[PDB]
């Protein structure tokens, strides 16, 4: 029991730490969706420079 | 028990001593940089019982021990503590006999020379050791990370050093001692622990307020946010278990803690604070350098380790950066290691075997040797 | 009875409770923080008999009544306790009704919210005071002994907080608050007799201890040679007449007790003492605050109250201290008084006629209040 | 308490500022370029306390202050400092209402035009002064060194100028600008003394090292020499006592910060020194203007006061100069206080009385006639 708590615990704490990182590639995530779509309108926003300043 | 004469590796740190030997990827273990002694006296005869305990041993006793730390922002102040650390490293755990491998520790560039005079003193005056190096902490997270250029930000347990290093270069005008670290944060967070009925005083209650710190807290990207927040809202609090069976929780003091970093204030010290340290490290450099520390912010040493820091460093760099500037932060999962860890790489290094003091050079050179040869 | 529609100051610590007018020269009445209960079935019938006694009705009574002390260690833990201590002190001696004058009350700063939270909220909410504010009773130490710059050393009843102020400013990171005060000496003082064959262990035995410490203990300048001589003669034992008729008398033990406070371990505390507390306070600070700091030491509370207690820490300090510079102790009469004093001082100052908390801004905002307010 | 509307002269440097009256031989009063501002929460309540503290008063109370300097390697960029320093200057120590009398300003040439502008702009539109006339300091150096003809050498606390006038006429492409001086070489002195053992971050701490430098260093005719001597005996050394008492023993460190005025490399700096830009303001020069300013290099401001300073600089152009040329350095007692002392001549010419701007001249034109009534 205390080893099966012990191994709760090790896997609570790895649950943890894996939903800590978990939350954080997570927000990293959305901050990438964030940024790969503001990159996305930057690619049109740039891409759109770029056709201006070709007229 | 090695098969070669590998060089060996120490990081000795205020917190922790990473040790092991060069060419691995990690230290054998951290040796926590504690001399423990009784507090009591003993009743009972026939219990063993030795006036002072080491590394582990002094946490491990710690109920009846009051512990202390050798290692002042960087710079070892008690020098037989250390010996005993050392000792207990090579001799018990890492199976190390130094007399038989060239040995390389660490240390901030910027620390009193009497540090890194004396630590190439004991090495080979008392532990025998036919050759030595002492290697610059910027320099080591670099190599790890596989970079040659950035600030290299430690935010440690000791001292934060904010050093600047281009094309292998140091850039030293544009460096920002800094003493705030993690020993700072952590009385921080004893004295808001105290204003939620907690209070903290011993060296037990001390090693716990740093074990809740390494597990529940936080810097946050957005501090006001987080703050105005977790003063509202219990959604907020995270759980510590206390070694008796009590509990704590920790609001905003999660964070608030960890916000001295970007806030010196918080404890009383006058600084522009970890942002802004790495700033003026990037702006104090040549203008034809400043884009390329502004794409290599390095972190090094824990704390680095909090969530929302490597995305917040990133942010507060960018708000005072000018346009066209790409900034970014270099947060490898070597964290907490690297220095350790970039030790085992330019010890093993063919470019770096002749920039080891040998025994010879050093009984004809005396102590100052350590001056011209390593940094 | 009263001439003026004045504040109201209670210095309510975890010994006694200093009561009085804003504007007087000292408290009206003294009370022990005791609500005392009985301990016996009772025989007689029409004989009167409290489910509690207050004060010092709870030290009349006390031969058969268990004494409790509702503050302990700086902060009130049973309010009802205390708003018991209150109604009488307020209405018994001082003659007023609270509901017609603002009430000011005392904590340290590092004291749990919780203290500063029930004192306000107990006195808008069971006495309907018009205002409250709680106090830093290091301030109040200050304005008593003629200082706005020194080191306030207030030796409390349950508590030291050692604080450095500088021109009016605290400097908070620098407060080196210890776990020893006067309560801990009487327990120390209790087991020591009993080495010397006199055991106490229940409540009228415990305040005894108490009173034997405060008439027949001193610190002594020099405890070590103080030492020499009263380990070898009973010239320097003193007796004291127990309620009972027996006699009991103390040698070196006298000045061993409050010895304490310059030898923490004698209870149990990891702690080298006061004036270490004190020279880390004053190093804590910048350099060219620290001259001014050395310079002004301040006592205030009780504890202080020991013969020897201002050569003892001016030497202890000066010890630690750098050469060159001056140490110097302020230890005024108004010794455990002063606070009370500064009480009255603080409360009836023009400058301090906004740092009120109104009972409107109380009933709007709700008890929080006070950790915004305040200080 | 002037019993004339003469001219009033300040010299606002980077470092310190030198006010007087027109006519006279010496400032009235200096005060260092500093506005003070608390970084300590109020604890005491009716304490006075300043939002800000200016001049001296800034370093007076400076314990619990963080002190900034308004300019920036000669440039002000804090003008609400500036005013606060002037409007110190006049009301509170030359007891002047600067509506009564002219005031003359100084700047080098290649300063930033925006400074001149904005000086030229504080004293009409703040202080309404009836007149205006920002000066050159090595015009003013000349006057007050009895020279019409000569290499002004005036390295200061925020930039060097260096440059060559012959009959009073300046040849500007011969001007080499360094950004070298006084902050840097301080800098350079506070890592060295960190090499010692000794860590100098805070306000406090950046003040004293500052004064260190002032009272001990030197650069010594030849640094070989001295510096071997340095590195082999004790002789060299020299002590410095701390405000709490605390003393520092500097070797070495007392030469080479000033070292950093002919060896740049020590602050990041490229540059060959001031010893080669003195030698190419001549260089620069007409071959039949070279041998008169070869034969009056003249020094001015500080840092001219380091012994050994006027004959390293002759011997350094002697040994870059041709020969039988005769290389002469004039180093007057006058040094760090001769620019106040030609703006005082300058002020009082009666061939510059119509070099003054007006207020109306300056209103009708707006900031920027000073580029064409001053320089
Ligand atoms: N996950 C984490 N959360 C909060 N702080 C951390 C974390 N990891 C490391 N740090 C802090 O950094 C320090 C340990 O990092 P480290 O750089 O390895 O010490 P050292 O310099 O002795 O090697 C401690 O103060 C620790 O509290
Ligand atoms: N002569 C004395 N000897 C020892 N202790 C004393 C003496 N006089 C007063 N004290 C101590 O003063 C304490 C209460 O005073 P006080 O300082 O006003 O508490 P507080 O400041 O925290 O409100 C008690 O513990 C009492 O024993
Ligand atoms: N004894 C000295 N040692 C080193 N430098 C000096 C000494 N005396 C004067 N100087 C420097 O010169 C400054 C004062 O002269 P000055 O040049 O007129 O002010 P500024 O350069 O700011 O215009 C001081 O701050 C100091 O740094």
């Amino acid at each position: 029991l205390e080893r099966a708590e012990e191994r709760a615990e090790l896997s609570e704490g790895k649950c943890a730490e894996l939903e800590e990182e978990l939350k954080t590639v997570t927000n990293n995530l959305k901050s990438l969706e964030a940024q790969a779509e503001k990159y996305s309108q930057k690619e049109d926003r740039y891409e759109e420079e770029i056709k201006v300043l070709s007229d | 028990d090695e098969d070669e004469t590998t060089a060996l590796v120490c990081d000795n740190g205020s917190g922790l001593v990473k040790a092991g030997f060069a060419g691995d990827d990690a230290p054998r273990a951290v040796f926590p940089s504690i001399v423990g002694r009784p507090r009591h006296q003993g009743v009972m005869v026939g219990m063993g019982q030795k006036d002072s305990y080491v590394g582990d041993e002094a946490q491990s006793k710690r109920g009846i021990l009051t512990l202390k730390y050798p290692i002042e922002h960087g710079i070892i102040t008690n020098w037989d503590d250390m010996e005993k650390i050392w000792h207990h490293t090579f001799y018990n755990e890492l199976r190390v006999a130094p007399e038989e491998h060239p040995t390389l520790l660490t240390e901030a560039p910027l620390n009193p020379k009497a540090n890194r005079e004396k630590m190439t003193q004991i090495m080979f005056e008392t532990f025998n050791v036919p050759a030595m190096y002492v290697a610059i902490q910027a320099v080591l997270s670099l190599y790890a990370s596989g970079r040659t250029t950035g600030i290299v930000l430690d935010s440690g347990d000791g001292v934060t050093h904010n050093v600047p290093i281009y094309e292998g270069y140091a850039l030293p005008h544009a460096i920002m001692r800094l003493d705030l670290a993690g020993r700072d944060l952590t009385d921080y967070l004893m004295k808001i622990l105290t204003e939620r009925g907690y209070s903290f005083v011993t060296t037990a209650e001390r090693e716990i307020v740093r074990d809740i710190k390494e597990k529940l807290c936080y810097v946050a990207l957005d501090f006001e946010n987080e703050m105005a927040t977790a003063a509202s809202s219990s959604s907020l609090e995270k759980s510590y278990e206390l070694p008796d069976g009590q509990v704590i929780t920790i609001g905003n003091e999660r964070f608030r803690c960890p916000e001295t970093l970007f806030q010196p204030s918080f404890i009383g010290m006058e600084s522009a604070g970890i942002h802004e340290t790495t700033y003026n490290s990037i702006m104090k450099c040549d203008i034809d350098i400043r884009k390329d520390l502004y794409a290599n912010n390095v972190m090094s040493g824990g704390t680095t380790m909090y969530p929302g820091i490597a995305d917040r460093m990133q942010k507060e760099i960018t708000a005072l950066a000018p346009s066209t500037m790409k900034i970014k932060i270099i947060a490898p999962p070597e964290r907490k290691y690297s220095v350790w860890i970039g030790g085992s790489i330019l010890a093993s290094l063919s470019t770096f075997q002749q920039m080891w003091i040998t025994k010879q050079e050093y009984d004809e050179a005396g102590p100052s040797i350590v001056h011209r040869k390593c940094f």
